[PDB]
């Protein structure tokens, strides 16, 4: 009866998928659908399935969806069974994996409860510490030679033993074993211990990771140090048991239809469209970056731009890197970057790497280093503390941000894209004055050559200025009242940032002509007679490109103007003449 | 791959080494002979090899297109076939090795029955001596001896073609023996010994210089009982004729045997039948025979390149043979004929049938930014979207109660102001499922987890405030 | 079941009765052959087998597994009949069969592929040391006394040994060194052959196990073929290889090639190609020229029987900071069939120094090659030799000298043969142009190593107006994006000519070369040291021969001579200190 009720469910479901999965008419996407799925599978005949919750919940009024959700553990067998039924029905070595998707909600890790056990669930999270894939039993063939062996089933929960009953025979038993490696179902498990999403963390209870085992083709779909969404299949492991969720559907979710950003944004979407209308704010923007600092503006800018774009992609060869690494050299802290970086703590994908003594646990086996800052700066303090180990890292880092790993557990290159917010002290304190920056900076060897920009910081008191910052600080120190408020609202900023990414600048000819003259002058001008610092290599111009990309990005136009160009070259010229010491 | 060595002076008595040579020709076939009466004269004979000025008539260099050539010299006594040049040393070594072959038959044929028969094979001495050259080496295509016996001086030149014979590993074998002269057994002699013999080829080697003597049975001698219908002259003239050889030798320029195109196609059909059988009936029980898979297996087997065009000549040949269906992608699956299990009897018959049809064909030959405002209205519409997403945000989260913040955040993450606003509007529309209770500590959400989301769906549909607000 | 009882018989018949090709039971010949060779491993043309009996070879296809067990036994009996006393020695003989395309590649395999015999080929990666098989695991426990008896586990699980012996806990189990059977056999990492990898897809290491005679036969850095039976064993997919075949998506096509030859007729296709080589950099005709050249090839070429000389070109690309000196090699990396980018050190794998070491934690200990053996007959791509540890440096010199990599450790002692051509980007010590002083002065690396490098590509220059123009234009043009051969055409092309053509000089007119050699040598002694060497002369030869391969010329021609001469000539010129200016006056005749 329970057998029958659940079977009624089975038949119902088979009817469902069998029933037209699609009402989309005319231009379409006209029916079926799922049959189509089945076929396309048969095209590749890879023997696992993915399906959308949504349609299903919809169809039955979801009374089905309900029963499914709830009893899902119970329900699995009837399900895959009916699957086998229709496959046999319409199709011609049997392994089936079915994956729902398009679940309506998302559950937090801490949100987990014992009531939800054994029902499918929805969790997204931050991946940690993946594990090599190891075969499984699914069903194992093990029995004694008496009288007959390798009965195929179970070892289900990690035990892994053993043949359960009706041994031997007739040696009837007990006994034990014997396992046929000839007959069983391997799978998978790579398992993974995933961590709750950072932003979420309620103060101060602090993060709690959980483990999930990747079975089936969902295996390897994962990437460490990644936000990813999973379908619950939740349940438990003994320990006394400890719940551990499982994953059918591995989604790495977590651009753009800039609309769908707007649509997504929609509520403000009214508001700052004004900002788009608005002007100058390239100032006000600039008039907002690091309110902390007096002057320090060329930086404030630089950070801002660094946040901005400049595009992946050639396909000749290198996808043209959009990213821009910023170097800022200075006489030491009191703000070092002791100020600027920390400030830069506020941002997405934001990796504040205090010091360079880590040692590259960054990229350990998450790029703490990097893959976490993918599409973000690793604000890596005191590269100096890199000593001699990280220069190795700069390579791939500056290269593909591939992450090469072979511990021989696997040989795996993990690509990355992460902005470089970087830093080091000068050799002897502020040495840069007479001393040439190169070699006054020293350490980064060729990776040095990988740096697009540099702002050299030295402090000479205009007790005017000295006084100024002094006041600034003081007021700040005065808890109140600080009217230090950015020309543009900061939240507003971050939002806008979202906007700017959306734009993808052109343009052509315009500036290309104008620029070409510019570099050539920049260029020649730079070279002759005397010269501040090297070189200027054209990779400068490469920067110039990137730079422009930031400037137009500010314009959002999205197209290039010799104006924007000139600006780039200007700030550029600034940094180089800076190199004159 | 044993390579025995014996002096012919010890073969001279013929009562000590006679069975041994038969024992090794039963194994190694081709034998390594050494130190005959000719020694330095063999090197002195090289002076007459530079001639290369003669036509064919089974004599003179054979220029064949290209670099390869065979200076064949027909024996002098036969009437009205002669072209003489210089090569007198060759005429000397002709007799010198005439004794060597007359004795070789005594160390070979005499080992079986009597030597009284072999003298009849040597007495006419009609065999043509053969000098051989290459122009200033892949030039050697695999080849089998023309006469029943071929003695020859050599350096290396020799390989071993793949086969089941001596050294069944069937990789090429190049032996180089100083102060030695290798012998090669003839093809027809294998029939004469009824299967006791073997043949071996040549290969790519730096020394182009080669020399041979094919000592050959008389024009008038039958070969056993089986060759009463085929004399040695007939069969052995057959293969030496073809060969090209080349333009002036097409005389004759028709056997039930292939114009070779046919025989090759036969081989193909063999391999094909084999592999299609293999994937079809084997590889999977349900590996469908796609032409690209195909091309690999026999292209391999053949080691030759199979073209789809070749297949069309095959179906052209046996059309009943295989079904073939161009699928989309344009690839053509081939289908065997209609009877699931193709036994080896099957395809034996098929091979036969094809053979019949071909030989039939041979008979036939023989017989013939306001974008903003857009976003504003769009969001106005997305109200409804939110209802549908919230409705059933509860339902695809099998809870229907919750932390208002939480789901607020998930749905938010789908697309906060807009989010909370929707929270409000829904509350207003459905002040039944939803209650908001401010308590000391804050406003608690209240949500009726049992409320009916279908009715709520239609109600949300109808009361947007009827979309009038 | 016992059904097969009939079968084995028939097989033994086929074995016995078989021959072909003037008979000669090749089966019998095999048997008697080993025989006293006492090799205990049988090998069988699947051609013959299939040929004789399909259902046989089929039974191989599906469930080879037991099938062989069936096979080997009757084989053994047969041998005993051949050799009566053979029963005592080795007691068993395992058939390797032969030939089963298929040839499932590497990357292409499915579960459908599992458990069934599969043929494949590929490059030997790190491959395990040897340890005796006989696998058994067991539990001495703690509280429950012992011995819990032997278990056989697992490839590879060793799990989980749940409950036994009193208890089963808490006196729970600890394996003992005493009484646990081990294996070593053959463990081999094999990854997909780099020549054939499809673009953007990375070649996949797959797991190979070797046992019995198979063990240790192979050397890493070698594409070999193996006939395996794909096993999900166990406990992850393990290829169980019956066979090993020594070496032995883009390929030339008849229509394609026939077409191609026509292209090859024109002379200027050289330049057009040189043009085709590195579109993006805008480069230097010369720098490109070298590149193309070494890329193209040379002739090996064995002088019987002693020394083969060298058919290869070690291209020293002497760069300069921010020269694309980086980029260029990447181009070829894209380009070449079998190509190995080893970078400097540190490392971008491979480590260029072959070593056999313990695998990640627990697996049989796998002997792997440096990039060289990997790139044997392929190409070795590396930069920042100044960044190379001497530990490597010795390796490099060694190969360059011997062209073969000997390895004595740990127990394994071998010499792999890396045929790769050397392509190198380097950094003039510090400054772009270190000095007017000769380059050897102007750069760090040791001259002995250097002399090994034939092709020295030096980079320049002082700022130049129009130069800055043309370039900056080029670049700008590029970034703005957001006559030479179609690359792919070229890409097959090199592979093709490399395959087909073997140019050969005619000594007749070639002697003039010698005259040249002197005209150089003497006048060259006057200024600069040395560098001139007969080795350098040989280089000239090998080079022009490359040009002939470019010409697809099969024999040598004065044009290609002019090419090479100009090339090597200029290279030498460029090497010298500024006094080379004086030298320039005489290169006119050389021009």
């Amino acid at each position: 009866v329970d057998d029958v009720t659940g079977e009624k469910v089975r038949e119902a479901f088979e009817q469902f998928l069998e029933d037209f999965s699609v009402q989309s008419t005319d231009t379409g996407e006209v029916e079926k659908v799922y049959r189509a799925q089945i076929e396309f599978m048969k095209i590749y005949d890879l023997n696992t399935i993915y399906i959308d919750y949504q349609h299903l919940s919809m169809r039955e009024n979801g009374a089905l969806a309900m029963a499914i959700s709830e009893q899902y553990y119970r329900f699995l067998p009837f399900l895959q069974k009916g699957l086998r039924r229709v496959v046999r029905k319409y199709a011609p070595e049997r392994v089936f994996q079915i994956s729902f998707f398009n679940l309506p909600t998302v559950h937090r890790i801490r949100d987990i409860r014992s009531e939800k056990i054994g029902s499918l669930l929805s969790i997204s999270g931050t991946v940690t510490r993946t594990s090599e894939v190891r075969p499984e039993l699914y069903k194992a063939s093990f029995t004694c030679d008496m009288c007959r062996a390798i009965v195929d089933n179970v070892e289900q929960s990690f035990k892994y033993t053993e043949p359960t009953f009706c041994p031997n025979p007739s040696c009837e038993n007990r006994a034990f074993w014997t396992l046929n490696v000839t007959r069983s179902r391997f799978l998978d498990w790579q398992k993974v211990r995933i961590q709750e999403n950072a932003n979420e963390i309620p103060t101060g209870s602090m993060p709690r990771t959980l483990d999930v085992i990747l079975r089936g083709d969902s295996v390897e779909r994962a990437k460490p140090g990644d936000r990813c969404k999973f379908t619950g299949v939740e349940i438990v492991v003994p320990d006394t048991y400890k719940i551990s969720f499982l994953a059918c559907h591995v989604i790495s979710i977590g651009r753009d239809q800039e609309v769908f950003l707007n649509s997504l944004s929609s509520d403000e979407i009214n508001e700052l469209k004004e900002m788009v209308k608005d002007e100058h704010i390239y100032d006000k923007l600039v008039r907002s970056i690091a309110p902390a600092v007096f002057g320090h503006e060329a930086v404030k800018k630089g950070i801002l731009l660094q946040m901005l774009g400049g595009v992946h992609k050639t396909v000749e060869g290198i996808k043209l890197r959009g990213d821009i690494n910023i170097c800022v050299v200075g006489d030491p802290s009191t703000s070092k970057s002791q100020f600027l970086k920390y400030v830069v703590g506020f941002a997405p994908r934001s990796v504040y790497t205090s010091g360079k003594a880590s040692s590259a646990a960054g990229l350990t086996a998450e790029a703490g280093a990097l893959m976490l800052a993918d599409n973000g700066i690793c604000c890596i303090d005191e590269f100096d503390k890199m000593d001699i180990s990280d220069q190795v890292a700069i390579h791939e880092a500056m290269e593909q941000q591939t992450i090469s790993i072979a511990k021989a557990g696997i040989h795996a290159t993990l690509n990355a894209r992460t902005s470089i917010l970087a830093a080091a002290n000068p050799v002897g304190g502020r040495y840069n004055r007479k001393l040439s920056l190169r070699g006054n900076l020293n350490m980064t060897a060729p990776i040095m050559s990988r740096f697009d920009l540099f702002f050299v910081i030295l402090d000479d008191c205009n007790e005017k200025i000295d006084t100024e910052l002094a006041s600034h600080i003081v007021d700040l120190h005065m808890k109140r009242d600080e009217a230090i408020e950015p020309p543009f609202s900061a939240e507003q900023l971050r939002r806008y940032i979202k906007y700017a990414r959306t734009f993808k600048p052109i343009l052509t000819k315009e500036a290309r002509s104008y620029l070409v003259e510019k570099y050539k002058e920049l260029r020649k001008d730079d070279a002759q007679g005397s010269r501040s610092s090297y070189r200027i290599t054209v990779r400068q111009l490469e920067s110039m490109i990137r730079l422009s990309e930031a400037i137009a990005r500010a314009n959002c136009v999205d197209e290039i103007t010799p104006s924007f160009i000139a600006e780039a070259y200007d700030l550029l010229r600034q940094s180089i003449i800076r190199v004159d010491v | 791959l044993r390579v025995p060595v014996i002096d012919l002076n010890r073969v001279s008595d013929e009562e000590q080494l006679l069975p041994v040579v038969r024992a090794i020709l039963l194994q190694h076939d081709t034998f390594l002979l050494k130190n005959y009466a000719n020694k330095a004269v063999l090197d002195a004979l090289l002076a007459g090899l530079t001639t290369k000025d003669l036509p064919d008539t089974s004599q003179g260099f054979d220029a064949n297109f290209v670099w390869l050539e065979q200076y064949i010299f027909d024996t002098d006594p036969q009437l009205r076939f002669d072209r003489k040049c210089r090569n007198e040393s060759l005429c000397s070594i002709y007799s010198r090795l005439f004794k060597l072959g007359l004795f070789f038959a005594q160390l070979c044929v005499k080992s079986v029955v009597s030597s009284a028969e072999l003298q009849d094979c040597i007495s006419t001495s009609h065999y043509a001596t053969k000098l051989t050259r290459y122009f200033n080496e892949r030039d050697y295509v695999t080849f089998l001896p023309t006469g029943v016996l071929t003695i020859f001086p050599c350096a290396k030149a020799i390989r071993y073609k793949p086969s089941t014979m001596a050294t069944t590993d069937n990789s090429w074998v190049s032996i180089d023996e100083p102060d030695c002269l290798l012998f090669h057994t003839g093809t027809l002699l294998a029939r004469w010994s009824q299967g006791m013999h073997t043949t071996s080829p040549l290969q790519i080697d730096p020394r182009a210089n080669i020399v041979s003597l094919t000592i050959w049975p008389p024009l008038t001698t039958p070969i056993s009982s089986k060759g009463e219908g085929t004399i040695a002259n007939h069969l052995l003239e057959q293969q030496i004729k073809a060969f090209p050889k080349v333009a002036q030798q097409y005389y004759p320029r028709s056997i039930l045997r292939l114009q070779d195109a046919m025989k090759f196609v036969k081989e193909l059909f063999t391999v094909c039948e084999t592999v299609l059988s293999l994937n079809a009936l084997s590889r999977s029980t349900g590996v469908p025979p796609e032409l690209h898979v195909l091309l690999p297996q026999i292209s391999s087997m053949m080691k030759r390149k199979i073209v789809q065009d070749d297949i069309l000549k095959l179906l052209t040949i046996w059309s009943d043979a295989y079904v073939v269906e161009l699928n989309s992608r344009g690839e053509l699956t081939m289908n065997l004929p209609k009877r699931d299990n193709l036994t080896t009897l099957t395809n034996k018959s098929r091979t036969l049938a094809f053979v019949e049809r071909a030989e039939s064909w041979y008979q036939q030959v023989i017989a013939s930014s306001q974008r903003q405002k857009r976003y504003q209205q769009f969001l106005a519409m997305k109200m409804t979207q939110v209802f549908d997403i919230l409705f059933s945000l509860t339902r695809g989260q099998p809870y229907t109660e919750t932390y208002l913040s939480s789901l607020i955040v998930d749905s938010l993450q789908d697309s906060t102001k807009e989010a909370s606003e929707i929270l409000a509007g829904l509350q207003g529309i459905l002040p039944m499922d939803i209650s908001v209770h401010q308590v000391d500590g804050g406003l608690k959400v209240y949500r009726w987890n049992s409320l009916d989301k279908n009715r709520f769906s239609k109600l949300l549909q109808i009361h947007k405030s009827k979309q009038q607000d | 079941p016992n059904v097969s009882r009939t079968i084995a018989r028939e097989l033994k018949s086929f074995l016995l009765e078989y021959t072909d090709e003037t008979g000669r039971s090749v089966y019998g010949a095999r048997i008697r052959t080993l025989g006293e060779m006492n090799s205990e491993s049988l090998e069988v043309n699947y051609r013959h087998l299939a040929e004789s009996k399909a259902i046989l070879a089929l039974f191989l296809a599906k469930c080879p597994e037991e099938m062989l067990k069936i096979f080997d036994l009757v084989a053994m009996e047969a041998t005993e009949l051949h050799y009566p006393d053979y029963a005592r020695i080795h007691s068993e003989i395992h058939v390797r069969i032969s030939d089963f395309p298929t040839i499932y590649s590497l990357r292409e395999l499915r579960e459908s592929n599992l458990s069934s015999l599969v043929r494949v080929t590929g490059v030997v990666t790190r491959r395990t040391g040897v340890f005796p098989q006989l696998k058994y695991v067991k539990f001495n426990c703690l509280k429950c006394g012992s011995i819990l008896g032997p278990f056989f586990q697992d490839s590879n699980e060793e799990i989980r040994i749940s409950f036994c012996t009193n208890c089963k806990s808490k006196g729970p189990f600890r394996v003992n060194g005493e009484k646990t059977v081990y294996r070593n056999y053959q463990r081999v990492t094999l990854q997909e052959a780099p020549g054939t990898v499809p673009p953007g897809r990375l070649p996949r290491h797959r797991e190979v196990i070797l046992l019995a005679d198979l063990v240790d036969v192979s050397k890493p850095g070698e594409e070999v073929e193996v006939t395996g039976i794909y096993k999900n064993n166990y406990d992850a997919t393990i290829i169980e290889a019956n066979s090993i075949k020594r070496r032995e998506v883009f390929s030339w096509t008849e229509e394609e090639e026939r077409e191609f030859r026509k292209i090859s007729r024109d002379r200027g296709i050289i330049d057009k190609i040189i043009s085709s080589m590195a579109p993006s950099i805008y480069g230097h005709r010369d720098i490109k020229t070298a590149v193309a050249c070494s890329l193209f090839g040379g002739v090996p070429k064995n002088v019987n029987g002693k020394h083969s000389i060298r058919g290869d070109i070690n291209v020293l690309l002497l760069g300069d900071p921010g020269t694309a000196k980086s980029q260029i090699l990447k181009y070829v990396e894209k380009t070449a069939h079998r190509a190995v980018f080893a970078t400097g050190q540190g490392a971008s794998a491979v480590g260029l120094t072959a070593s056999v070491r313990k695998d990640p934690i627990t697996k049989e200990w796998t002997l792997e090659g440096g990039a060289l053996v990997l790139a044997d007959k392929g190409v070795c791509l590396i930069d920042e030799f100044d960044k190379m540890n001497d530990q490597d440096r010795t390796s490099i010199h060694e190969a360059m000298e011997q062209q073969s990599i000997s390895i004595s450790k740990a127990g394994i002692v071998t010499t792999l043969q890396a045929r790769c051509s050397i392509i190198a980007a380097a950094n003039p010590n510090g400054g772009r142009y270190n000095s007017t002083l000769p380059l050897a002065q102007n750069v760090s690396l040791t001259e002995p190593i250097l002399s090994r490098f034939d092709i020295l590509c030096v980079v320049r220059d002082l700022v130049d107006e129009e130069a800055d123009e043309r370039l900056a234009t080029f670049v700008v043009d590029s970034h703005v994006r957001s006559s030479p051969i179609p690359q792919e055409l070229l890409m097959k092309y090199i592979h093709y000519a490399r395959t087909k053509i073997y140019p050969k000089l005619h000594q007749m007119d070639m002697d003039k070369v010698s005259r040249v050699y002197a005209d150089l040598r003497r006048e060259s002694i006057s200024t600069g040291s040395f560098p001139i060497t007969v080795r350098h002369l040989e280089s000239i030869l090998r080079i022009a021969e490359s040009f002939a391969k470019m010409r697809l010329s099969e024999f040598v021609s004065s044009y290609d001579l002019d090419r090479a001469i100009k090339v090597v000539v200029d290279s030498f010129v460029d090497a010298q200190k500024v006094s080379v200016r004086r030298q320039l006056r005489r290169s006119f005749a050389i021009y």
